């Protein structure tokens, strides 16, 4: 410091300049300026650095800024004071006027950025809310008119250094906006009072916003952007032309200048609570902003789409530079200034807006997450403004995707790219936390039945369990619990409809795999608590008495979806596929009708008749009868006719002749004319076999592209994406010509049906039943933890206190008794059911069922008989799971059809209470005054007596000690009794 | 950095930094950016080190590095948050706070604000008067 | 765009006037001879002369244009009577059994033009009506006083009266009425004095 | 930031856990702040008393030349660095210092004798000639006309130098200064004295705004208090007590030269100046007071805004009186011509509503007497501008264009001041003192309302407007006593001289319709003071008849209207009818009036 303080005392020069760099270097370096900010603040160092500044500045100063590294250097060490501490910021807050008539030192020369008075100033109220609000009219002033000036006259150093000689000055322009910016926005929240002055200034002075949004002729700002994207990619207009140092991409530096004027407005956007309110001077400046920014203008901006980074050819990958194009900042402030000032409050224009504007964006992030291209600068900063401004927009527009039955595609599509993104790496956790929180509550806000391709798509993924699987489980947890009606009830949910067998099967597998997973899966406790709820969900949304395909759909949606790289085109072939004779009649027919369509569409575009076939006088179709084309023309109608027929027989779904249209058409200078055929009706499997002939379709076309990206190298066209991710737009072409060739078969007559048939009606309820399923492997789960155990008391009273079963007997005591206890608490009523209707959905467990509940019972009860402590805390879980299966036990149904060994059984639970009671008899007499008596005395307490309390209840509430209680059971009762 | 780091630490930050030293400019490059907070005891992963990089000729010095502990100070910020709470009040530690108990928790300190406890709870209001000290804060301390 | 408004609900009828130089003040009184710049308090725009189209135009745009009050007409009004500027009347010539007018029931411009004294139900109807328009602008609603000149405008028509040398009275348009033919005045009694 | 800041008081410790030297700098900071600051010790008397002893003239031996004494020296060094010509007047931490030295040693300061005030007017006397009899005057002008018109310590400094030698009217001090600013043709003078009032500050409701957004958001300002609305309060009334003290004891000759210079090339307007700053501040003060216009109860910090503002609204008001009073013709036109009645009127708007309004309340007491003082202080000025009146002349025409102008406002002052002079005589009636039976002097309040109703000289809404008024009690019970000691007092005060100048007006303006319908509307003040309006005529100065009015007391009536002096006054005429002489007449009647 006193070496400065000396060089205040000579005037500037190389030595001098190098002197005092040196020695504010060795300052910042110091500890003590950041440990004791007081101190520097009582030296003074602050004024100090602004006398050097002044000084060297006024040398000079109608000349250019002589020694710009000394005012960089000193600007760098102000900006850095200020950061240390807020009484630091306070002081140099009292500079603030000469930094802002000396803002224009170096705003124009690049690599001085957070090194100038401007940047100064602006850290002196940066983040600041006494010094926003101590800001002046008369300050803020002087930043607009500088502004103006730079919107209306050119940079004379950057014309002079050869740049094209544009009429205004975005490199400054946009410096001024950010510490506009800076002033009226502040925490995370607007400053009114700084706001409306910096809105009422800018709109006194119209020329601060550009030539664009000036009126009087100026274009508008989507053509201003585009305009700049087309200077950015058009050279000898965006450089001189005679670390960017000379290059500015003046494109860039446009479109950054309205991206911040547009950032700078949304901020001053006024509250929505204000607006609510009625403040009647919030009303105007929205009604002003408005007015200045249309609607249409920030939509074409969104939807502007940017340049994918490309693999080439030896594996090199080639992003554009991103300070030379179009960033996805630019289209961050856009969204902002969206979301304040018009806001999204009707569920069509939020529809529009993702497909125009969100879902192009959303999908180019899930295309880049190649490892290679996951790094680049594009993938990273597109998925910076996706997790930073669209989704949370989704996450708060997210009551708005109620009523949206008729724009399922684009939702699901939505879903789909939002889920391989979160799938993708290299996030980081606020990213995945903020995708997360959209996915969920948008999932939470659609339609039950309408996510089933999502619900599919997890099916595949979420049982791996890795450190990814928490959202989709998560997602899983929330779907089942909320929409359990929509599976369960037969009737269904209500007016949402009911399940269509397909997301019971799916839902089944899902269970089924995840329970798998888990039990096979090494015990942690996040992922067991996570898994658990999901696990209950499912078994609960899962019908009780579900009848399990035993036949799959043929060809499922398993064979588009592929390990890790999740898309695997994977058309049928169509070489042992053989055309029946029958149909070449259709071939012709279809081949007639498509040419003398085409012919007709020809005509309407307009085109040179076709009286020759000449190439260069493009006179090619030559619009002659098809019966007068040649064999080889024929073969381009013929051949698309033909690869479809090949594929619908490959599918198994017959083709009959009917006879009436059969013989019907057997009796049955140019003219084009041909059938108006849209009008025609398909019913819900003719639209579901077109939708999933035109997927196929589709299926072909991306293998297709696919072989043709690897033999260029590389790539990724932007429509190579799975069917159901794909949109409706780039689905209609696939979807019409379904619908046409269906069409045309209904109009022929030719019945379609699905051919091959169910193998056998499956009557065994009793053994495909999904409870009868999960009950087995209950009962089975529930026998090894019983030899375990019996193996822990051979072993641990010796020597094994350590058991090597641990995560066996962990998963027992996590999972599978809360499921049992869930299971059997939700569909109480469903196994007590019987001849009688406690339930009216029709339930009626099978007397197997039953059974098969009465051994899980006595089981459990052997399982806890004595061995309370061993469990621990369990022990309430295992005592909870009693008391349930006791209050759900069907024990007349079961002792009219059941099995002897199960009868035994619970006959010998009830004997071994009775032992057990007489046991603690003997231990409470004679030893009142003076262990296995404190076990059995509270095992007793705590296990025995709710179970038998429970099943006492329920079997007095159900009549059921007529049917049961007889001979041995009643001398064991008459036992319990004394 | 505004007065919320302590002495020690700075201190710690700083032998740490000059493990490298080099005039605040040399060995202290993007290659030991990763290296020298290693060295101090806590791990960079990639989220770490795209946050040292994400506002950064091309070389940092210690006023840049220090402010880049700044925004990392944002980490490790959940339990010690807290921990003064729990040593102060709640010693049956349910997080249930008593009737009376937040009668006192809100008696005003000095600055004697109004209307914002009455927003609280027709914001958002418990029941089972019984209002959750744990729900109370997080939804400040988010 | 600036119009017209039935209600006075809201403060898109409201402007606030501000001086257009510094010689004037907040709280100053304003002077009949001034130039004011007026804000809308809806927009917060000004009242402007646009140049854009062939036509000059009025709207509330950010540009700033003066604007200078000119008195008409004040509530002094002389109680009843006591013609003043700007006033539509009856000029009845006779013992209050005639008025001066035009033909009507004729129809067409051609013999409508003319001007001829007529009694009867023409003194309610609206086609012996005669605006009386003074030649200055400013305090163009004062008292008339003799010998002032004047133009009579028939109210229906919206043409004006004038004097030519082979056909008498007759009415002209806007484009035609020069001042040098239409212009007339009142005189208590017909002497040259 | 809500979050912020509970985050903070949470993570925040006691000094316990501060590291010692942390503690001990906060301690430091805190000792100078509070204890080393605060502590003060008076030396200024004895410094300057010992700079100014001579020094030894027998030693000295020189007995031709009397040499400059330290204090001397001090006061030329000053005068000359001041009469340098400079750019700027740079700060002078010296020049601060002793100015504000030499300031207390001429302040150096339950009803005391009269030889104790004059003793304190002879010491303050002398104190002032310590100074001015070595160049504190001339010193005091050139640093004034230096500063160029910029405010600053220095010119506070020199403002406060000026007041302290300028206390008491000093004519010494007023004879130097004119007779330096004449014989220098100082325009530079008049310059920084017009510059100074056009830079000082008014009340700022922006400001004011943002510290109250500010204070909402929950930091308190860890600096000193916002001065930021009314910036220099302390300045402004400095300039205009040294205005005002420039021309104390009706000096009539500076009270010209402030209105025009004769001798100088220019000429600066100070008067003029004056009633700008004045509207300035009026119009500050109607922002202010329509800022609370809707809501119900004013804060503190309002509160002191509002007087901080009266204050210096008086203080300007006290400076165009002195202005005006002696009379000072020049001075009246001018200001008759200027812009004062629009800030009469403005100010005449404040005064109806405020009165209303804080007198409904209990808690504006002490602002209320503020506002009430300021209105009588404008009441004053009013009539030093009707002082020296002529029959139909241009300031009372003036005025009663103003009163027609603002009708309202002053039939609303006058029907509050009819309600609070007709609380004294319901007060005083045995029907109250029935009510109240004891003469413990408190009365609850539907027995004050029924009594109130008793009388039927107050209406339903007057009644409803005093109870309002009446403070809420835990026992429903008021003081009348204290009552009437807070509402009617400053009437019969302010209610007087307003009723003085209605009939300055009337008699002044004997044919005018506007003015006596003005009258008829004030027609029951009038009749509640005419007994104590006293009228007479004198051979004034001007060499014309003039009508003087003043207040007679009702103790003073009723001893003159006592039998005993009837007798005397009796005999009195009957001796100089008789037996006096026509040319000792008016000193037998002066004799018997000192009497009497």
């Amino acid at each position: 410091l006193g070496q400065i303080r000396s060089l205040l005392s000579v005037r500037m020069g190389k030595e001098e300049e190098k002197l005092m760099i040196r020695g504010l270097g060795d300052i910042m370096n110091n500890k003590v300026f950041y440990q004791h900010p007081n101190l520097m603040r009582a030296l003074g160092m602050h004024e100090t650095v602004m006398e050097v500044m002044v000084n060297v500045l006024g040398g000079g100063e109608s000349k250019e800024i002589t020694f710009p590294k000394m005012v960089a250097n000193c600007c760098r060490f102000l900006c850095y004071f200020c950061r240390i501490s807020r009484q630091n910021q306070k002081a140099m807050f009292d500079h603030l006027s000469y930094l802002l008539e000396n803002s224009s030192v170096g705003l124009a020369s690049p690599a001085m950025r957070g090194s100038t008075p401007l940047d100064v100033a602006a850290a002196s109220v940066m983040d600041n809310n006494e010094l926003a609000l101590a800001l002046r009219e008369p300050d803020l002033e002087k930043v607009v008119r500088y502004l103006a000036g730079c919107g209306l006259q050119s940079c004379q150093m950057l014309v002079s250094k050869g740049y094209p000689d544009i009429g205004w000055n975005p490199v400054e322009g946009e410096r001024y906006l950010d510490f506009l910016r800076f002033a009226v926005f502040c925490n995370g929240e607007s400053v009114e009072e700084n706001a409306n002055v910096v809105v009422r200034l800018l709109i006194r002075r119209p020329e601060c916003f550009g030539p664009a949004l000036r009126g009087e002729g100026g274009n508008g700002l989507l053509a201003a952007m585009e305009e700049a994207i087309k200077i950015a990619e058009d050279p000898s207009r965006d450089g001189p032309s005679p670390e960017e140092d000379d290059t500015i991409h003046m494109g860039n530096a446009i479109m950054t200048f309205y991206s911040a004027l547009i950032d700078l407005l949304g901020r001053c956007a006024p509250e929505m609570h204000l607006i609510h309110a009625g403040k009647g001077e919030a009303i105007r400046i929205r009604s002003i902003l408005r007015s200045l920014i249309p609607l249409g203008d920030l939509v074409g901006v969104i939807s502007i789409a940017f340049q994918m980074p490309t693999i080439a050819k030896d594996g090199n990958v080639v992003e554009p530079d991103m300070s030379a194009g179009f960033c996805p900042d630019h289209k961050a402030a856009m969204v902002l200034f969206l979301d304040s000032v018009y806001g999204i409050e009707v569920q069509d224009f939020l529809l529009h807006l993702l497909e125009v504007g969100f879902l192009p964006d959303l999908r180019a992030a899930a295309s880049l997450d190649t490892a290679a291209l996951s790094a680049t600068d594009m993938a990273l900063a597109l998925n910076r403004y996706l997790c930073t401004a669209v989704l949370p927009l989704l996450t708060r527009c997210a009551p708005l995707f109620a009523g949206t039955e008729h724009h399922a595609s684009l939702i699901d599509s939505l879903l789909h790219t939002v889920y391989r993104l979160s799938k993708g790496c290299s996030l980081t956790k606020a990213q995945r936390d903020s995708i997360e929180v959209c996915l969920l509550s948008i999932c939470g806000q659609l339609r039950p039945s309408m996510m089933q391709h999502l619900l599919r798509r997890l099916v595949f993924d979420v049982p791996l369990l890795n450190e990814h699987a928490k959202m989709p489980l998560k997602l899983l947890t929330n779907h089942y619990e909320r929409c359990w009606k929509y599976y369960c009830l037969p009737g269904g949910w209500g007016n949402f409809g009911a399940a269509s067998e397909e997301e019971l099967h799916l839902s089944r597998k899902l269970f089924w795999g995840i329970f798998d997973a888990l039990s096979q899966k090494k015990y942690e406790q996040e992922l067991f608590k996570l898994a658990l709820p999901c696990l209950s969900a499912v078994a609960g949304a899962l019908p009780p008495d579900y009848m399990e395909s035993n036949y799959v759909s043929m060809m499922e949606k398993q064979s588009s979806m592929d390990s890790e790289g999740n898309f695997n085109p994977q058309p049928v072939d169509t070489s042992n596929i053989t055309i029946p004779e029958k149909l070449e009649y259709f071939i012709n027919k279809y081949a007639e009708h498509s040419h003398d369509k085409w012919s007709m569409d020809k005509l309407a575009n307009g085109w040179i008749y076709g009286e020759i076939y000449s190439d260069s006088s493009k006179v090619q179709p030559l619009m002659k009868p098809y019966k007068l084309l040649s064999e080889k023309e024929k073969e381009i109608y013929r051949w698309p006719i033909k690869e479809s027929l090949k594929t619908m027989l490959a599918w198994g779904w017959r083709i009959e002749r009917t006879r009436e249209g059969d013989s019907m058409a057997l009796y049955n200078g140019y003219s084009p004319r041909a059938i108006d055929m849209s009008n025609v009706t398909l019913s819900r499997d003719l639209h579901a076999m077109a939708e999933m002939m035109a997927e196929n379709y589709h299926n072909i076309w991306a293998k297709k592209k696919k072989m043709e990206l690897e033999s260029k190298g590389g790539g990724n066209h932007p429509l190579l994406v799975p069917y159901d991710t794909l949109t409706a737009k780039e689905k209609a072409k696939d979807r019409e010509k379904a619908q046409d060739i269906l069409k045309f078969l209904q109009i022929n007559g030719y019945a379609v049906s699905r051919g091959f048939k169910d193998l056998e009606l499956d009557t065994p309820s009793i053994e495909k039943r999904f409870a009868y399923s999960f009950l087995q492997q209950l009962i089975r789960y529930v026998d090894e933890a019983h030899q375990y155990i019996l193996e822990f008391d051979g072993g641990s009273r010796g020597k094994g206190e350590h058991f090597p079963y641990e995560q066996e007997i962990k998963f027992f005591a996590k999972v599978v008794l809360p499921l049992i206890d869930q299971y059997f608490k939700n569909h109480r009523l469903y196994f007590l059911s019987a001849a009688s209707r406690p339930l009216c959905s029709g339930g009626h467990a099978s007397n197997k069922e039953k059974e098969m509940v009465t051994s899980l019972f006595c089981k459990l009860g052997v399982l806890v008989r004595h061995r309370i402590s061993l469990f621990g805390n369990d022990a309430t879980s295992i005592v909870n799971c009693l008391h349930i299966l006791g209050q759900t036990l069907d024990a007349r149904t079961v002792m009219k059809t059941g099995l002897e060994s199960v009868k035994s059984a619970l006959r010998a639970f009830l004997d071994n209470a009775a032992e057990d009671l007489e046991k603690t008899m003997e231990n409470l007499k004679q030893g009142q005054f003076t262990k296995g008596v404190t076990q059995i005395i509270n095992y007793t307490t705590v296990a025995l007596l709710p179970m038998l309390s429970s099943l006492f209840e329920h079997i007095g509430q159900h009549q059921f000690g007529e049917d049961l209680i007889l001979e041995d059971v009643q001398v064991s009762c008459y036992r319990i009794l004394t | 950095m505004a007065d919320q780091l302590t002495e020690e630490q700075i201190a710690e930050f700083k032998e740490a930094f000059s493990l490298f030293d080099k005039d605040g400019d040399g060995t202290i490059t993007t290659k030991e950016l990763g290296t020298v907070m290693r060295s101090l005891g806590q791990n960079p992963t990639e989220a770490e080190l795209q946050d040292m990089i994400n506002e950064v000729n091309g070389t940092i010095d210690f006023p840049e590095f220090l402010t880049m502990m700044a925004r990392k100070m944002k980490d490790t910020d959940s339990e010690e948050e807290i921990r003064e709470a729990f040593r102060v009040f709640d010693k049956d530690g349910n997080g249930y706070i008593s009737a009376a108990e937040l009668r006192h928790v809100m008696t005003n300190l000095g600055e004697k604000l109004t209307d914002e406890e009455v927003d609280e709870m027709i914001r958002e209001a418990d029941i089972d008067g019984q209002v959750n000290y744990e729900e109370f804060v997080q939804m400040m301390t988010a | 765009d600036v119009g017209l408004q039935e209600d006075t609900t809201g403060e898109a009828c409201w402007w606030t006037i501000h001086p257009a130089s510094k010689q004037r003040s907040e709280g100053e009184k304003v002077r009949v001879g001034d130039d004011l710049i007026l804000v809308s308090v809806s927009s917060e725009r000004y009242l402007h002369l646009s140049y854009g189209n062939g036509s000059l135009h009025v709207d509330a745009a950010f540009q700033q244009t003066l604007w200078s009050v000119a008195p008409i007409s004040s509530g002094s009004e002389a109680a009843q009577g006591y013609l003043i500027g700007g006033d539509v009347l009856r000029l009845l010539h006779g013992h209050m059994d005639e008025c001066l007018t035009v033909p009507s029931g004729e129809h067409g411009e051609e013999q409508r033009r003319t001007v001829h004294y007529e009694g009867g139900a023409v003194s309610v109807h609206a086609r012996s009506l005669w605006r009386l328009e003074t030649l200055r602008v400013a305090w163009s609603g004062s008292h008339i006083r003799w010998g002032q000149p004047f133009r009579l405008r028939h109210v229906t028509t919206g043409k004006y009266l004038s004097l030519m040398e082979d056909k008498n009275l007759l009415l002209m348009d806007k484009e035609k009425a020069d001042v040098k033919s239409t212009a007339f005045t009142f005189r208590s009694s017909k002497e040259k004095l | 930031q809500r979050k912020r800041a509970v985050v903070a008081c949470f993570r925040m410790a006691p000094l316990y856990n501060l590291p010692r030297h942390r503690a001990v700098n906060l301690f430091l900071q805190g000792y100078e702040k509070s204890w080393i600051e605060t502590e003060e010790h008076y030396f200024e008397d004895k410094l300057i008393e010992d700079l100014a002893k001579p020094g030894a003239e027998p030693p000295e031996e020189d007995e031709g030349t009397k040499r400059v004494d330290p204090l001397h020296q001090l006061i030329l060094l000053f005068s000359r660095t001041a009469l340098t010509e400079k750019c700027k007047l740079e700060e002078d931490f010296l020049y601060m210092a002793y100015a504000d030295i030499m300031a207390k040693s001429c302040h150096d300061e339950e009803v005391k004798s009269f030889e104790e005030k004059e003793m304190e007017k002879q010491k303050l006397l002398y104190q002032q000639a310590r100074l001015h009899d070595r160049g504190a005057a001339e010193m005091v002008l050139q640093t004034i006309s230096a500063s160029k018109g910029e405010t600053g310590p220095m010119v506070a400094a020199t403002l406060k130098l000026g007041i302290a030698i300028l206390n008491g009217g000093n004519s010494t001090v007023q004879q130097k200064m004119l007779d330096y600013l004449k014989e220098k043709k100082d325009v530079g003078f008049f310059q920084s004295l017009a510059g100074l009032m056009q830079s000082c500050s008014v009340l700022d409701l922006n400001a004011f705004e943002r510290q109250n957004k500010a204070e909402g958001l929950g930091m308190v300002t860890e600096e000193g208090s916002g001065e930021k609305v009314l910036q220099d309060d302390e300045f402004t009334c400095d300039l205009f007590r040294f205005l005002q003290l420039l021309c104390e004891g009706h000096n009539s000759d500076f009270q010209n030269y402030l209105r025009t210079q004769t001798g100088n090339n220019t000429t600066v307007n100070i008067i003029i100046s004056t009633v700008d700053y004045l509207l300035r501040v009026q119009e500050s003060i109607s922002d202010f007071y329509w800022y609370y216009s809707g809501k119900d109860v004013i804060d503190e910090q309002g509160q002191r805004n509002f007087s901080k503002a009266i204050q210096v609204a008086k203080q300007v008001f006290n400076t165009l009186t002195e202005y005006i009073q002696g009379p000072c013709t020049g001075n009246q036109q001018s200001l008759a011509h200027s812009r004062l009645w629009d800030a009469v009127v403005g100010f005449l708007h404040v005064f109806a509503h405020m009165q209303m309004k804080l007198s409904q309340d209990s808690s504006q007491i002490e602002l209320l007497k503020e506002l009430m003082d300021l209105q009588k202080d404008m009441v004053v000025m009013l009539l030093s501008m009707l002082e020296g009146n002529v029959v139909n002349g241009t300031i009372g025409k003036q005025m009663v264009d103003m009163l027609v102008e603002s009708s309202n406002n002053v039939e609303m002052i006058l029907k509050f001041f009819d309600m609070f002079l007709k609380l004294k005589d319901l007060t005083s009636s045995d029907t109250f003192k029935e009510y109240d039976p004891d003469g413990k002097g408190v009365i609850s309040k539907r027995d004050f309302h029924k009594a109130m109703e008793s009388h039927k000289h107050y209406t339903q809404s007057e009644t409803e407007f005093l109870l309002s008024c009446a403070e809420t009690d835990e026992n429903e019970t008021l003081d009348y006593e204290e009552f009437v000691k807070r509402f009617h007092e400053p009437a019969k005060d302010i209610g007087f001289n307003v009723a003085v100048l209605l009939t300055n007006l009337s008699e002044h303006m004997p044919n005018d319709t506007r003015l006596q319908t003005f009258l008829e509307l004030a027609e029951s003040v009038l009749n509640y003071f005419q007994p104590f309006l006293g009228r007479i005529e004198i051979m004034g100065s001007a060499k014309r008849i003039e009508r003087v009015y003043f207040e007679i007391s009702e103790s003073s009536r009723t001893q003159w209207e006592k039998p005993q002096v009837k007798e005397s006054k009796r005999q009195f005429i009957f001796d100089v009818v008789n037996e006096g002489g026509e040319k000792e007449k008016m000193e037998l009647f002066v004799n018997f009036c000192e009497d009497t």
